RNA sequence: CAAGGAGGUAAAAAUGAAUC
RNA sequence: CCGAGGGUAGGGCCCGUGACUGGGGCGAAGUCGUAACAAGGUAGCUGUACCGGAAGGUGCGGCUGGAUCACCUCCUU
RNA sequence: UGAAACUCAAAGGAAUUGACGGGGGCCCGCACAAGCGGUGGAGCAUGUGGUUUAAUUCGAAGCAACGCGAAGAACCUUAC
RNA sequence: AGCGCCGGCCAACUCCGUGCCAGCAGCCGCGGUAAUACGGAGGGCGCGAGCGUUACCCGGAUUCACUGGGCGUAAAGGGC
C-alpha cells in the first residue's frame, strides 16, 4: 500500500534495531494489521484531534504512540517514539 | 395500594424476555457458516475476535463466536450454535462449540478440554 | 467407586488425626507427628485466616473422611435424617453409625473402615445367620453380626480378634471374642461418640 | 475469656490538596457464648488500631441475651432505618441459619439455632446494629409478668 | 525527504529482518548515504534503462540489488531482495 | 443610634492534547 | 329442502417485503460553534409562539429546583 | 391513551471532604501602583530549538529546562 | 479413572511462555515485562462412573410486596 516514513519517524524506528527488539516487532504488527483495516483492529486506533488533525494513533506501549494517516494508495507514518 | 384496589386490578407478573431467540427453544441448533472473519472488541479492550455470521435452521442469521486458539471455519461449514454472549462484541450473543460437525477441537489443549472438545490425550497412559 | 488413594494427605489437609489406617495411626510414624501442616508445595506457608464457608466445608469435608463416604450418600442421609422426628445431629450421627462396615469396625474385625468395607464386599461378614455383602447395610437394633463359617480361619481376622481381646466395644454395642459375633443394643446417643466434629456446622453448610 | 471477632474492615478515603487521605474503620463483635454479647466501631488511621478501638468500645457497650436453653424466646422484627431483620427461635437442632453479620453476632452470643433474615438495606452496619437492637428488645415470661403483675 | 517502500520492497526488507541481521545493516548504510547525495555514495550508483529508466540500483552482496527513484520530497525503493 | 421592605449588577475574552 | 366442497364479488385483522425517506443507538477523542454546570460570563428551567447552520435566541406568562453577600436610585433615624 | 425492537451497567436522591468561580467577607507577598535601572533594536560571548553532518554523544522542556549537568571539550575529559 | 475449578463472590498457589498480541469472561473486570485472571507445567481444591456446558422453570427477587413495598426532593398525587 506505499509506507511513507519521515525524517524523524525513521530514525525512531533505527534507534529501536539498536536498541529494543520488541517495540519493532510491535510496530511491524501495526503496520501489518494498519494496512489491512486502517481504522480499525490492533492498538486501539482512534482519529487524533486540533494538534495532529487528519492523523489516527495506534498504541505501542502505554506511552509510545504510532501516529499515521491514510490515503487512497499510501500509509504516512508520523512518529513511532515518545507521546504523540 | 388499597385492597379493593387489588381486587379490581390485580397483580401483574414479569414475563420474562429470552436473550437466545434464534434458538427457538432449543438447547443447540445447527448452522451454515456464511462469513467468517475477525473483528474489533468494545470499550476498555482492544484483540481480534474471531466471530462467524451463520444461517442456521429455524431461518435466521445471526453472529457467532468462535472461541480458542484457532479455527478451521470457512464459507461453507457447517457448525452448532450453543448461546451465551460475549460482552467486549455487539450484536454477538450467541457461540460455537467446538469438536462438532464442521468445527474441529482446538489443538495441544490439555487442561480445559471438555470445553472446546479436545480428546484425551495419551502419553501411552 | 470411593475415594482410593493418599489418605494421609487427607488427614493432613484436615489438620486432625481422624485414624484411617489402623496400626499405622497408633505408631509414632502418623505423618502428623511428624509433618502437622497441609499437603502441597504450599503447605508450610502462612496460615491465611479462613471465611465462614471454608470452616463449614472443612467440617463437612472431615465428617465425610471419616466414614469414608461419597457425597451421594452422605447427603442421602443427611436428607432422610433432617425430615426425621429428632434432633437432626444426633440421628445423623447415628445414622451414619448404623452403617454395616462402620460396625464392623467398630467391633474389632478390622483395624480401619476401609479393611471393613473390604470384608463386607467379600463376604467375611454375616448378619443373623445370613451374609450381607452390602457395606451399607442399615444395622437396626437387636442383630447379630457375626463372621461365615467357611471365613472362621483366615490369618488375618485371628489376629484382629486377638488384638480386640481385652479392649472394651462401645456402650451400644456387645462383643463375644472366641464366639466371633457381636450384637447391636441401641443407636448411640450423642454423648457415646465423641467425633472430632461439630455436627452444627455440618447442618448449617447444607442448608444452602 | 471474651472472644473478639472482626467481620468488616473497610478503607475509607478523604480529600486534601494532593490527593487521597485514608482513614481505616473497623467492626469487631465480642461475646462469651453465655449470653453476654458487644459490639463496637473504630475509626483509626491503621488496620490493629482500628480493631483495638472498636474492640475496646465494644466491651463498653454491651447486652443481656436471655437464652432458653438453645434460642431466644419469641421472635422479634426490627427496622434499623433502612435495614430490617427479623429473628426467629428454632427447635433444638437447626443450626445458625443467618447471614454474615448476625451469624457473627448470634454466634458469640450463645445461640445454637436461630432462623434470621435480612430485609431491606443489607448494610452490614446497620444489620449489625439492628440486630444488636433487637437482642436488647428479648424479653421473657418472668419479665413480661413483672411488667404486666401491677406494682 | 521522506522513505517510501514497495508493498513487494517492504516484506522484502521485513524477510532480511527476521532472516539476516548482516544485510539489514547494510541495507541502512546504503540508503543513509542516498539521502545526503542521491547519485553518488557506496553501493556502485548506476542507472537502469529501456523500461526500468530513472530507476538507480546499488548492490547489497554480489546477488540482491537496492533499486530506487529519487524525488525532491522523497526516494522510492522499488525493492531490496532480488527475487529468483 | 441598628437594619429591614424593596433595585438597579460583571465582560469583548472561545476551546482543551486522545495512558480513564 | 339441507348439505361437504368448488367458483364469483366485496370487506376486516395480522405477517413478510419495497425505490426513497425520518429520527434512534453503537463505533473511548472527525468538523463547526459554547447552550447548560461557579451570577457558567445575558440566573436557570418550563408551557406556548416565531425565527435561526447548530446548540439555541426572543415575545407572553409561570416556577425556586436562583438571586438583597457593597456603592447608589425610590419610602423611613 | 400509549408500547416494542435495539441499547446501556447504570441513570439517580440527600449528605461529607476537597478543588474551582469572570461569588462574597477579612488579610498578605516588588503582586499592582509611585520611582529608578534594564531585556526585545546593534556587535560579541554562552546555552537551547531547528537544520546540517560520518558524528555533530546524552540529559534538562512553562513557572521551577535554556553561561543548566561542564566549578573550566586542543589530544585527555568523551559517552559520538 | 475421569471431569470441572484454583483473581473476588468461591474451597483451592507457585514457575515458565506471552506481552492491549494470542486469548479469558456470569458480573466487577484481566492482558501495552516479573499476569496467583491468557496458554502450559508442578501442586492443590471440589466431585467421581461421572464431571462440566447450553436451553427452560422456580429460588434468591419484600425488583408486582395477601402474608410482604412505595409516591416532598430517588419512578410515582390525577390541574381543580
Ligand atoms: S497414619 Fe492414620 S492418622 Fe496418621 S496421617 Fe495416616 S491416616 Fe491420618
Ligand atoms: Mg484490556
Ligand atoms: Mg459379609
Ligand atoms: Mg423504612
Ligand atoms: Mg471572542
Ligand atoms: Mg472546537
Ligand atoms: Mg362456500
Ligand atoms: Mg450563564
Ligand atoms: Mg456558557
Ligand atoms: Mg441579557
Ligand atoms: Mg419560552
Ligand atoms: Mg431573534
Ligand atoms: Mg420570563
Ligand atoms: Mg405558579
Ligand atoms: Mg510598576
Ligand atoms: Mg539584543
Ligand atoms: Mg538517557
Ligand atoms: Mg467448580
Ligand atoms: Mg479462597
Ligand atoms: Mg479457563
Ligand atoms: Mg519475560
Ligand atoms: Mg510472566
Ligand atoms: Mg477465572
Ligand atoms: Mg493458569
Ligand atoms: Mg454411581
Ligand atoms: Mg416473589
Ligand atoms: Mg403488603
Ligand atoms: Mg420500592
Ligand atoms: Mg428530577
Ligand atoms: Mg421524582
Ligand atoms: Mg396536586
Ligand atoms: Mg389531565
Amino acid at each position: 500500500m506505499k509506507l511513507i516514513w519521515s525524517e524523524e519517524s525513521w530514525d525512531d524506528y533505527l534507534y529501536w534495531q539498536e536498541t529494543d527488539k520488541r517495540i519493532v516487532k510491535k510496530i511491524n504488527e501495526l503496520i501489518k494489521d494498519t494496512r489491512r483495516t486502517p481504522f480499525e483492529g490492533k492498538g486501539k486506533p482512534e482519529p487524533l484531534k486540533h494538534n495532529l488533525s487528519g492523523f489516527w494513533s495506534r498504541r505501542i506501549t502505554e506511552e509510545h504512540r504510532l501516529v499515521y494517516a491514510v490515503t487512497d494508495d499510501s500509509l504516512l507514518i508520523a512518529a513511532c517514539r515518545y507521546h504523540y | 395500594p388499597t385492597i379493593n384496589q387489588l381486587v379490581r386490578k390485580g397483580r401483574e407478573k414479569v414475563r420474562k424476555k429470552s436473550k437466545v431467540p434464534a434458538l427457538k427453544g432449543a438447547p443447540f441448533r445447527r448452522g451454515v457458516c456464511t462469513v467468517v472473519r475477525t473483528v474489533t472488541p468494545k470499550k476498555p479492550n482492544s484483540a481480534l475476535r474471531k466471530v462467524a455470521k451463520v444461517r442456521l435452521t429455524s431461518g435466521y442469521e445471526v453472529t457467532a463466536y468462535i472461541p480458542g486458539e484457532g479455527h478451521n471455519l470457512q464459507e461453507h461449514s457447517v457448525v452448532l450454535i450453543r448461546g451465551g454472549r460475549v460482552k467486549d462484541l455487539p450484536g454477538v450473543r450467541y457461540h460455537i462449540v467446538r469438536g462438532v460437525y464442521d468445527a474441529a477441537g482446538v489443538k495441544d489443549r490439555k487442561k480445559s478440554r471438555s470445553k472446546y472438545g479436545t480428546k484425551k490425550p495419551k502419553e501411552a497412559a | 467407586g470411593r475415594y482410593i488413594g493418599p489418605v494421609c494427605r487427607l488427614c493432613r489437609r484436615e489438620g486432625v488425626k481422624l485414624y484411617l489406617k489402623g496400626e499405622r495411626c497408633y505408631s509414632p510414624k502418623c505423618a502428623m507427628e511428624r509433618r502437622p501442616y497441609p499437603p502441597g508445595q504450599h503447605g508450610q506457608k502462612r496460615a491465611r485466616r479462613p471465611s465462614d464457608y471454608a470452616v463449614r466445608l472443612r467440617e463437612k469435608q472431615k465428617l465425610r473422611r471419616i466414614y469414608g463416604i461419597s457425597e451421594r450418600q452422605f447427603r442421602n442421609l443427611f436428607e432422610e435424617a433432617s425430615k426425621k422426628k429428632g434432633v437432626t445431629g444426633s440421628v445423623f450421627l447415628g445414622l451414619l453409625e448404623s452403617r454395616l462396615d462402620n460396625v464392623v469396625y467398630r467391633l474389632g474385625f478390622a483395624v480401619s473402615r476401609r479393611q471393613a468395607r473390604q470384608l463386607v464386599r467379600h463376604g467375611h461378614i454375616t448378619v443373623n445367620g445370613r451374609r450381607v455383602d452390602l457395606p451399607s447395610y442399615r444395622v437396626r437394633p437387636g442383630d447379630e453380626i457375626a463372621v461365615a463359617e467357611k471365613s472362621r480361619n483366615l490369618e488375618l481376622i485371628r489376629q484382629n480378634l486377638e488384638a480386640m481381646k481385652g479392649r472394651k466395644v462401645g456402650p451400644w454395642l456387645s462383643l463375644d471374642v472366641e464366639g466371633m459375633k457381636g450384637k447391636f443394643l441401641r443407636l448411640p446417643d450423642r454423648e457415646d461418640l465423641a467425633l472430632p466434629v461439630n455436627e452444627q456446622l455440618v447442618i448449617e453448610f447444607y442448608s444452602r | 475469656d471474651f472472644e473478639e471477632k472482626m467481620i468488616l474492615i473497610r478503607r475509607t478515603a478523604r480529600m486534601q490538596a494532593g490527593g487521597r487521605r485514608f482513614r481505616f474503620g473497623a467492626l469487631v463483635v465480642v461475646g462469651d457464648r453465655q449470653g453476654r454479647v458487644g459490639l463496637g466501631f473504630g475509626k483509626a488511621p491503621e488496620v490493629p488500631l482500628a480493631v483495638q478501638k472498636a474492640g475496646y468500645y465494644a466491651r463498653r457497650n454491651m447486652v443481656e441475651v436471655p437464652l432458653q436453653n438453645g434460642t431466644i424466646p419469641h421472635e422479634i422484627e426490627v427496622e434499623f432505618g433502612a435495614s430490617k431483620i427479623v429473628l426467629k427461635p428454632a427447635a433444638p437442632g437447626t443450626g445458625v441459619i443467618a447471614g454474615a453479620v448476625p451469624r457473627a453476632i448470634l454466634e458469640l452470643a450463645g445461640v445454637t439455632d436461630i432462623l434470621t433474615k435480612e430485609l431491606g438495606s443489607r448494610n452490614p452496619i446497620n444489620i449489625a446494629y439492628a440486630t444488636m437492637e433487637a437482642l436488647r428488645q428479648l424479653r421473657t415470661k418472668a419479665d413480661v409478668e413483672r411488667l404486666r403483675k401491677g406494682e
